[PDB]
């Protein structure tokens, strides 16, 4: 505090003189650009982001061993020579990426999905904490899981939850959106996903909804589109190129597996098939139990009464029920939520979802 | 404090601090800048090195015995360190001995007649230059047709360097009522020969011979204004200024107002507002009303010339209202208007400074701020640096007068001196003529009888203004 | 004046940032932040303009009126009609129907005001074109001294997501400035057929146009200084949304007997 | 010690280099695939600049210009990736990766997932193995062994393995080329790679070029008019030309693999380039039991059980699935709370993977 | 001076041709004795 | 300084000297490309009174969080962040949406879906990204999503892949907001009356938290909607509005607006400023025929 | 550093005319005049050299052409030295090419000193003229007007680059100037012709000024505009008055 300042000011000053002397030699101002390729005759061809290419000589701040293809770099204006190195965190390297490093969601917050919880735990969490069971027996681990169901309630929740538990970077890419309408650019985009992963592990790679670029057809003539299949293949070949015991676990989302290649399953990688169901009585009890904690409510309301009229529903319906119920209580201007309020709300959403109907009792 | 803040902003920056040295140390004898920086001399250009030698001319002014003596190792027949020094030596000597140059003049005349025959090398031109400047100062105020004649042949070589000197030298000597001859011969010759430096030098040359003339000078005034050359019209103002110097005349001032407004040429406007002040020296109450309008102009040349105009006329007395005008002009957007306001302000308020007027502390502070800043331009810092020298001239004791309060009558040295002073970027070693009109404020015992130096207080009640002077 | 002179580049004004700053888009594909006119201010100046810029002194020289014509995404303009009603005989009934629907709100604002109604923004014509039906439409355009704006409704049918749906808004805007005007829609039933199923690209566009007209009609309070005439030959390939009244009130039949 | 050494080196080098580049840039300015020199102007001639880019086509054609070293200046004397005449001063088409495929001479695999592949394996023996073993017998007969083979069916599940197994047996270099890499986004970059792959095949001859994917580099499509796949078309044509043109096809075998058998381009299809069309053969009951023994040698399991038993419950499964049973029996084994796998973990592990698979 | 920009031709009155340069600009230019109007077409250098 | 330069700051760069000559403001540019902003609308929902039952429901679902967050907060509920309205088409649906917006004093932001998901590489991408920046900043604001609808007023009959691909894109943003930001009182209004080709995950809480059913109109309601609108109209005295309404069958809110403009057209044709009951009956019968078409 | 390079009227006129037709292919020629001491470069005449269809170069200068024009010039009585060179170069006016630096370095050693005059004809139609004058190297004001002597100290140590942006002025002679202004039968015809044609047209102009006033007056009312009304009243008034005055 006082101790830092006394030292700090004379210490700062020597640094600045040196720092000024550095600054003069290297110049300013500069264009930022990207390395096209790195050449060991101390040259470089560079891709300038204004477009053109210039075969340039390195100015020594770094060597070509302290440089990698596709690093971001400081360029002058002379012919665009390499003045200095810069980080790639800032300059784009993404497709569609939500990064959520250690997400808010957790198993505790989405109630009892307990049976589903147990599967995802042995495949995704267990290798990262404990390579050792896999190593001792001498078996390979699942490095992928597939989550089937609908998102927000099944697929999304389990995948957010688990990442938070393992303290890994959750990356959601939307598969379809790459579904770009020009030949050739899906394959670039797949490359950037895998590039970021290897740089920034541990990670969970979530590919949402691979069924627009996930196609694999039977043709490429007669209304066949060649890009769609190309992208699907680039994606597959990198995936099979990556293998880990606890650097990357891959979570997929999709709802058809017969649009996917049997080598994108790759039996001996994706062992696990985790699927959402509608929960049990006990787990439903837990989902209710958490959500009522947060309410102020009557004591005529029970978890038990609410269970019996339920026919097995998703956790999302239970959440939806709570928001609808409070809204009739707030409309009656009061903060007590009766057994009748939650019951009116439940009936109503169930009714809106169950638009198709079929007599099953006969 | 000043010198050491930067060495940037061209060789002009050196010219300024050389000039501020000489003013501060005037007649006190004090070489401090030169002792320290001899590398500084290596920085400096040819023309800055000529000012630096000559600045010693102001320092050793006062001693008329060791004034020559100091300059002795820098004479020819004894050589110098540099030919650029060597030239400034003969200009510094002429400063010291002016109006009593009698011997040295005959001496200096021979160098002149000598290098008209040949000496087109640039080192010999600058030698021939110094001799010509120095001798016009030295024979000033006293007719010598031998001086007129000599110098006219330096002109016939048409040196851009020497011609300037020679030309002033002919005006300076033949001060008075001129001759019909000098007027027609110079004026014709100005159209005939071509140079810019020559045109500026011969115009000011022609004006100078006309002092106290009035209507007899009216003929050359008409001819110059009738020339459509900028140089001659620049010179044309001064001719009126000088001819009518002292006596307030409405006709004379009117002629300068007409040239000043309507001509396209920017340079002429500046010279002409400067020229107003000298006629109007004795009607100094009228100047704050005239230049209230003209400090608000779209041409910067007008604003610079007016800081100087107001300054010259109102120098010998107060005028607080006057100081209020120059205020905006200090911070005026253009760099050369800032320069000129700073210089102007310092010539009036020498020992009226130092919190007599509350504002003058903010102005003095500002002079400091500019120098210390290096985001201020060469002319702005030039302006701060020489203005510092004028205020602090001869150790804060000696003063800038015109329409004196220490002698009480008009002085030839003074009017002429400021006219050289108005040009200092137009040709660089012209500053030193400010030397000629530093006046002592001295309050000393006195004897009606022959001197022996009594010193005693006369104890009468008085304000604070040896207690309010600028500060350490 | 002498500096601010033709030839100039045309660019488009986005917004004025403050006074003597505006952001402009040059039609080079380079955008600049520039100063703006001191002839205009912020009360004389609208944010969206076509503007005149200096070529090398890149600044707001002049303002133009909005413009929409280009050789991408074409629109048909037909200025100075030359057709006057009862071209074909036996359109006695129909001559009167159109007259009170289309012609009347433009020429007389005042009758709608006093009854206390607001003028219908749409008319639907069903029948074959070019029997007598088109001829009447063109005749109203003449009599009102209105620009005839011919829109082929399948022309955006452009295969891009982008330019055409944007244009249609701009066309109607350009029509309101140069009021009165007729937006005459060839086969609006073409683009009253829309996706219901996965079809991906190359069927997506008809949805965009349909929605564009709908947003405008229902989204804004009634006025008529610009009339929309829909022309239809398949009457079942419509969608109910169009046909809903309070906006589209007039259903004029072309007679076939 | 180290910190000071690095910085001095970098300042010292940089000042010399900065002086040299600026000198070479005077005029107005070894991979180059497009080469501006930014209006170095003279003139006949003295601009001598090759741009290969669609925008700006610079042709210095009509045969010879005899030069010691030179087109023109600007750090960039060269003649891009595709040559508008200009017979090759200074190294422009040496580019660091124009190869990246994986070669395995005398493969590791000889038997891995190769059980119950009998029909497939016998075909490879007659086609590949025997002309390599005796080139003289095929010459005397009058026949050619198949110039090209095309292999279809589940790919890499046993396919790549089977190929490696025959190759090892004859001591024949196995060259595995990834279809997808041949998809570089630069000019010719693509024609560069194909060419050097076939040059390598002729040097190392008595060798198999295994192309996984051939729809990565493309076959027939309607999407050539759909405005992008120009880069693709360059690669495809180059490939055909090299193969049929001057590759000897007696010992050098080329094997193609395809994902859609119906998407071949007509050039590809026709006899003289593809002769033999081989089916993938699924491991049979006996075969699956053997593969079960091979893969459990790593695992730590009881040897008193029989593999056979697991196989009866197993229905028709590719080599990949067998492997998936093996890692899953161990996960089961930890779950059931023992450090050996019983028969019973193998049975459960089958039940789980084969239902899950749903193909 | 080698090189030259190529062009395709979209107008072949008596001395005029319009050429479309590989710089996406159309110009109105006159023809000379070193061109024939028979070698002014699309698919020629 | 750099200490007044922040993220998403707009700046002005010299095009010969490439240095920051001045600084503008932070914000992203608005672009009119069908995605536009329209600040404070002018509509009122008691034009269409006798829609009262929806009025209580709307007031509480949308308005109440914005005006008083605290009630919802103190109870402990994840208060509404999206609305779906479902049920009878063509009631002058958009007018409602604006009317509520005027009351809560927010931007009505009408977004065209499909031009977020383009034939040009990413460009579409540009507009998704600008939209989200604006709407956090200018928050609270109401987004009406054009092109998803089945509601007779912006109908387009859903889509399997042209506005299901776009909703996926929307769905990432809504997910990101529930996370670290935890932003509510930022609203999306969807309305559609088909969901047998639209995705359910939108209707799950997180995005759409409340699903409210539109009421069917009645004879008693049609009479109210008519009573308000005719009030501006000059009428012939002795008229009975309940009678005219009863003669309606099925008629939604927009149809009632048609009855007054047609009643008036009939009067206009006869050069009358007053309209009898009889013209009004004849007008309703015409309006009924309009609903029967297609 | 600082030099007033004095451009003759005729030199200027011929340079702008030539340079505007000559682009986009570069054009050059030679400047004639005299050095007078230092501080002063007078340019007296300028003549064109040939064009080359891909731009003029150091390789394209031809000493026989420049020579044959001067020798023929001499027998009028035009006796000048070469003081430099002009070039068109679009997008040059504060910058120089590396080719153009090298080109200047050869030229100034032949002369005493030399200017590279680069004229830009693009912004010569925008209500301004762009021309600059350069000279890097030489002694003439790099020692009279030029840390301290910073340009020429670094210059001589090499591995440096600075343009040498000069000062420029104009004037030829008074007589030419009176003649140029006498370009503007003449003034009388012109004035009568305008007079008649004003009286015909006053019929439209009357009505149109009534609208301008009417628009202005309406604006003011809402507001209370006044500034627009003043401008707009002055313009109409002055222009009546001239129409009346003629008759």
């Amino acid at each position: 505090f006082v101790s830092n300042s006394e030292i700090l000011k004379p210490f700062e000053k020597k640094q600045e003189e040196e720092k000024k002397q550095l600054e003069e030699i290297r110049g300013n101002p500069l264009s930022i650009g990207t390395l096209e390729e790195i050449i060991d005759d101390d040259h470089a061809i560079v891709t300038s982001p204004t477009m053109p290419d210039y075969y340039v000589s390195i100015l020594s701040f770094v060597d070509k061993e302290l440089l990698e293809p596709g690093c971001s770099v400081l360029l002058h204006h002379k012919t665009m020579s390499i003045v200095g190195v810069l980080q790639d965190d800032a300059d784009p390297m993404v497709s569609v990426m939500k990064m959520d490093k250690s997400p808010t969601e957790s198993y505790s917050d989405i109630g009892g999905l307990e049976s589903q919880i147990q599967e995802i735990k042995e495949s995704v969490e267990l290798p990262l904490t404990h390579p050792e069971l896999y190593e001792e027996m001498g078996i390979k681990p699942p490095k992928g899981v597939i989550l089937y169901g609908a998102p927000g309630t099944g697929k999304t929740l389990l995948a957010k939850a688990v990442a938070n538990q393992t303290s890994a970077t959750f990356l959601r890419i939307v598969g379809s959106e790459l579904i770009q309408k020009y030949l050739g650019d899906g394959p670039r985009l797949c490359r950037q996903i895998f590039k970021v992963a290897g740089e920034n592990a541990p990670s969970i790679v979530f590919i949402d909804e691979i069924d627009a670029i996930g196609t694999k057809r039977y043709d490429s003539n007669s209304g066949g589109e060649r890009e769609i299949q190309r992208t699907m293949l680039e994606l597959l070949n990198q995936l099979d190129g990556f293998d880990d015991r606890g650097d990357v676990k891959v979570i997929m989302a999709t709802n058809k597996i017969e649009t996917l290649d049997p080598a994108l399953i790759r039996p001996g990688r994706i062992d696990r098939k985790i699927l959402f169901e509608n929960p049990d009585l006990s787990t439903k009890k837990k989902i209710l139990g958490i959500h009522t904690s947060k309410m102020n409510l009557s004591e005529d309301v029970n978890l038990e009464t609410l269970v019996t009229t339920k026919d097995d529903l998703s956790g999302a319906d239970i959440q939806a029920m709570c928001t609808e119920a409070g809204l009739l209580a707030l409309r009656e201007r009061r903060m007590q939520v009766t057994a009748e309020d939650f019951k009116q709300a439940k009936e109503r959403v169930m009714k809106n979802k169950v638009e198709e109907n079929l007599e099953g009792l006969y | 404090k000043s010198k050491s803040s930067l060495d940037g902003k061209f060789s002009l920056f050196h010219t300024a601090v050389s000039v501020a040295n000489g003013f501060m140390h005037a007649g006190t004898t004090d070489n401090s800048f030169i002792k320290a920086n001899l590398p500084w001399l290596g920085k400096a250009q040819n023309w800055a090195k000529f000012t630096a030698t000559a600045s010693l001319g102001v320092i050793h002014k006062g001693n008329l015995l060791e004034g020559k003596k100091v300059m002795a190792p820098y004479l020819p027949g004894s050589r110098a360190s540099s030919r650029f020094i060597k030239g400034g030596s003969l200009y510094g000597l002429g400063l010291i001995y002016a109006g009593f140059g009698r011997d040295t003049t005959d001496y200096l005349k021979n160098i002149i007649v000598e290098n008209s025959g040949t000496s087109g090398d640039e080192d010999v031109d600058v030698l021939l230059h110094g001799a010509s400047l120095g001798i016009g100062l030295a024979a000033m105020g006293s007719a010598n047709i031998e001086v007129y004649e000599a110098l006219k042949e330096v002109l016939y070589n048409d040196s851009a360097t020497s011609g300037e000197a020679a030309a002033l030298g002919m005006g300076l000597c033949m001060l008075g009522t001129g001759k019909p001859e000098a007027i027609h011969d110079m004026f014709t010759y100005s159209q005939e020969t071509q140079h810019g430096n020559i045109t500026r030098g011969l115009a000011v040359g022609l004006a100078l011979i006309n002092y106290g003339r009035q209507e007899l000078a009216d003929d050359l005034i008409t001819k110059m204004l009738a020339s459509d050359e900028s140089l001659l019209r620049y010179g044309g103002a001064f001719t009126i200024a000088l001819a009518y110097a002292g006596t307030g005349n409405n006709s004379a001032v009117k002629r300068l107002l007409h040239v000043a407004v309507s001509d396209s040429n920017d340079d002429v406007r500046r010279a002409a507002v400067i020229a107003l002040g000298f006629v109007l020296l004795r009607d100094y109450t009228t100047v704050p009303r005239i230049v209230q309008l003209l400090s608000k102009s779209h041409n910067a040349h007008v604003r610079c010339g007016t800081a100087f105009a107001l300054g010259i006329a109102c120098a010998g007395k107060g005028l607080q209202s006057a100081i209020d005008v120059l205020d905006p002009l200090t911070k005026d957007p253009v760099d050369f208007v800032r320069q000129a306001a700073m210089i102007a302000l310092s010539m009036i308020l020498i020992q009226q400074t130092e919190k007599l007027n509350p504002q003058v502390a903010d102005i003095n502070k500002n002079f400091l701020s500019v120098i210390t800043n290096k985001h201020q331009e060469g002319l702005a810092k030039f302006g701060a640096c020489v203005a510092q020298g004028i205020m602090n001239a001869g150790g804060r004791n000696v003063t800038i007068q015109l329409e004196n309060a220490d002698t009480g009558t008009l002085d030839t040295k003074s009017v002429v001196g400021l006219v050289m002073f108005s040009q200092f970027w137009y040709w660089f070693p012209l500053a030193h003529f400010l030397s000629l009109s530093f006046t002592p404020t001295t309050v000393i015992g006195i004897r009606g009888s022959d001197q022996a130096i009594p010193k005693f207080q006369m104890n009468c009640y008085a304000k604070e203004d040896a207690f309010s002077y600028p500060r350490m | 004046k002498r500096i601010q002179s033709v030839p100039l580049v045309i660019g488009q004004f986005l917004e004025p940032i403050d006074q003597n700053t505006g952001i402009v888009s040059s039609t080079t594909g380079m955008s600049y932040v520039v100063r703006i006119l001191s002839t205009l201010d912020r009360e004389l100046l609208k944010p969206s303009m076509s503007v005149a810029l200096h070529r090398h002194s890149n600044a707001l020289v002049d303002i133009l009126p909005p413009d929409s014509d280009s050789s991408i995404s074409v629109m048909g303009e037909n200025e100075k009609p030359d057709v006057t009603y009862a071209d074909v005989g036996g359109l006695d009934m129909q001559k009167q129907e159109i007259r009170e629907a289309v012609e009347l709100p433009l020429v007389q604002a005042d009758l709608y005001e006093q009854i206390g109604i607001d003028p219908p923004r749409g008319v639907l014509l069903y029948g074959p074109p070019g029997t007598g039906k088109t001829m009447l439409v063109k005749a109203v355009a003449n009599s009102t001294k209105a620009a005839f704006i011919r829109v082929n409704g399948s022309e955006f049918v452009h295969k891009y997501l982008g330019e055409g749906p944007r244009m249609v808004r701009d066309v109607f805007r350009l029509a309101r400035e140069n009021a009165p005007s007729i937006i005459f829609i060839d086969e609006v039933d073409s683009i009253a057929t829309k996706r219901f199923d996965a079809q991906t690209g190359s069927d997506r566009e008809v949805q965009r146009i349909l929605i564009e007209l709908l947003t405008q009609m229902d989204g804004f309070d009634q006025s008529t200084n610009v009339k929309v005439i829909m022309a239809t030959n398949r009457a079942d390939t419509l969608d109910p949304a169009l046909l809903r009244p309070g906006r589209l009130d007039r259903k004029i039949e072309f007679p076939s007997l | 010690l180290k910190q000071t050494e690095n910085d001095l080196k970098d300042i010292e080098a940089r000042i010399k280099e900065k002086a040299g580049v600026k000198e070479s840039d005077t005029g107005l300015a070894h991979p180059l695939q497009v080469a501006r020199c930014t209006k170095i102007i003279k003139g006949e001639d003295a601009k001598y600049v090759i741009n290969l880019k669609q925008i700006a086509k610079f042709v210095v054609g009509l045969g010879e210009r005899v030069s010691p070293t030179d087109i023109e200046e600007g750090m960039r004397v060269g003649v891009d990736r595709s040559k508008y005449n200009i017979e090759l001063p200074l190294p422009p088409r040496i580019d660091p990766s124009v190869t990246m495929m994986t070669v395995e001479e005398k493969p590791d695999v000889t038997y891995s997932d190769v059980g119950g592949c009998k029909d497939q394996i016998e075909k490879l023996r007659e086609v590949v193995e025997l002309p390599l073993l005796s080139p003289e017998r095929f010459a005397t007969l009058g026949i050619d062994p198949p110039k090209g083979i095309l292999l279809y069916g589940p790919p890499g599940t046993g396919k790549t393995l089977c190929a490696r197994a025959v190759a090892n047996r004859t001591d024949a270099t196995f060259i595995r080329v990834i279809g997808s890499e041949l998809v570089q986004k630069y000019v010719g970059e693509g024609a560069r790679m194909v060419r050097e792959l076939f040059e390598m095949a002729r040097t190392k001859k008595a060798c198999i070029i295994f192309f996984d994917e051939i729809d990565a580099v493309g076959g027939a499509r309607f999407d050539d008019g759909a405005g992008g796949d120009n880069e693709v078309q360059r690669t495809m044509l180059e490939l055909i030309t090299q193969l049929d043109g001057f590759d000897p096809r007696g010992n050098i075998k080329v094997m193609f693999a395809t994902n859609r058998p119906n998407t071949l381009d007509p050039a590809l299809l026709r006899p003289g380039r593809i002769d033999r069309k081989v089916e993938f053969s699924l491991p049979d009951l006996e075969g699956r039991a053997n593969i079960f023994r091979i893969h459990s040698k790593s695992m730590s399991v009881e040897r008193g059980i029989r593999w056979e038993l697991i196989s009866r419950l197993c229905p028709n499964s590719t080599g990949a699935e067998l492997r998936s049973v093996c890692t899953e029996a161990g996960m089961f084994a930890i779950r059931a709370r023992r450090k050996v796998a019983t028969e019973k973990d193998f049975l459960k592990a089958v039940d789980k993977v084969i239902s899950g698979y749903k193909k | 001076q080698l090189p030259y920009l190529v062009a395709n031709v979209v107008e072949v009155v008596g001395k005029a041709a319009v050429v479309k340069t590989s710089s996406r600009q159309t110009v109105f230019l006159p023809m000379v004795g070193l061109v024939d109007p028979d070698k002014l077409k699309p698919n020629d250098l | 300084n750099v200490k007044d330069l922040k993220a998403s700051q707009r700046v002005c760069l010299r095009s010969d000297s490439y240095m920051l000559h001045k600084v503008l403001e932070n914000k992203a540019d608005p672009l009119v490309s069908l995605m536009m902003v329209e600040k404070v609308p002018d509509s009122t929902y008691d034009m269409v009174g006798g829609l009262t039952k929806q009025i209580k429901e709307i007031k509480e679902v949308i308005e109440l969080p914005v005006k008083h967050p605290e009630l919802f907060e103190s109870l402990g509920i994840a208060q509404p962040k999206g609305v779906i309205l479902y049920g009878p088409p063509g009631t002058g649906k958009t007018l409602l949406a604006r009317a509520v917006a005027h009351h809560t004093d927010c931007k009505f932001i009408r977004v065209s879906g499909a031009e977020l998901v383009q034939k040009y590489i990413g460009e579409g991408s540009r507009m998704v990204r600008e939209l989200f920046v604006m709407a956090r900043e200018h928050a609270p604001s109401i987004i009406f999503m054009d092109e998803i609808d089945s509601i007779g007023s912006t109908r387009v009959e859903g889509s399997g892949g042209g506005d299901s691909e776009v909703q996926r894109t929307m769905l990432e943003l809504l997910n990101q907001l529930d996370g670290f930001e935890t932003s509510k009182n930022i609203k999306i209004i969807m309305a559609t009356n088909r969901l047998d080709i639209l995705d359910p995950a939108l209707l799950r809480p997180g995005r759409i938290d409340r699903k409210i059913e539109f009421p069917p109109p009645s004879v008693a309601a049609r009479a109210e909607i008519l009573r308000i609108h005719s009030r501006k109209m000059n009428l012939t005295r002795g008229i009975n509005l309940r009678k005219v309404a009863e003669k309606m069958n099925g008629c939604s809110g927009a149809d009632v607006k048609g009855v007054c403009t047609e009643a008036g057209m009939y009067a206009l044709r006869e050069r009358r400023i007053h309209v009898t009951q009889e013209d009004f009956e004849l007008a309703v019968g015409k309006v009924m025929n309009k609903n029967q078409e297609t | 550093t600082k030099e007033t390079v004095y451009i003759s009227s005729i030199a200027l006129l011929k340079m702008l005319k030539h340079g505007r037709a000559g682009v986009p292919m570069e054009v050059m020629g030679l400047m004639l005049g005299e050095f007078v001491d230092d501080y002063t470069v007078n340019v007296v005449d300028v003549f064109a050299m040939p064009q080359s269809g891909t731009g003029v170069s150091v390789e394209a200068v031809d000493d026989v052409f420049q020579a044959k024009m001067m020798d023929m010039l001499k027998q009028t009585g035009r006796d000048q030295m070469v003081v430099g060179w002009y070039h068109s170069h679009p997008g040059f006016g504060c910058w120089l090419s590396s080719v153009d630096v090298n080109t200047q370095k050869s030229f100034e050693q032949l002369n005493s000193r030399a200017v590279a005059v680069v004229v830009d004809p693009i912004q010569s139609v925008k209500g301004k003229v762009v021309i600059d004058a350069f000279r890097l190297i030489d002694t003439g004001a790099l020692i009279n007007n030029l840390l301290n002597k910073a340009n020429i100290q670094a210059l001589i140590h090499g591995l440096n680059r600075h343009y040498y942006s000069l000062n420029i002025d104009y004037h030829k002679t008074a007589k030419e100037t009176k003649m140029l202004m006498n370009l503007h039968y003449e003034e009388k015809e012109e004035s009568n012709l305008a007079a008649t044609k004003s009286m015909v047209k006053i019929a439209e102009q009357y009505s149109k000024r009534i609208e301008e006033e009417k628009e202005l007056t309406e604006e003011e009312l809402k507001t209370r505009p006044k500034k627009h009304l003043s401008e707009t009243a002055d313009e109409t008034l002055e222009n009546n008055i001239v129409s009346v005055l003629t008759a």
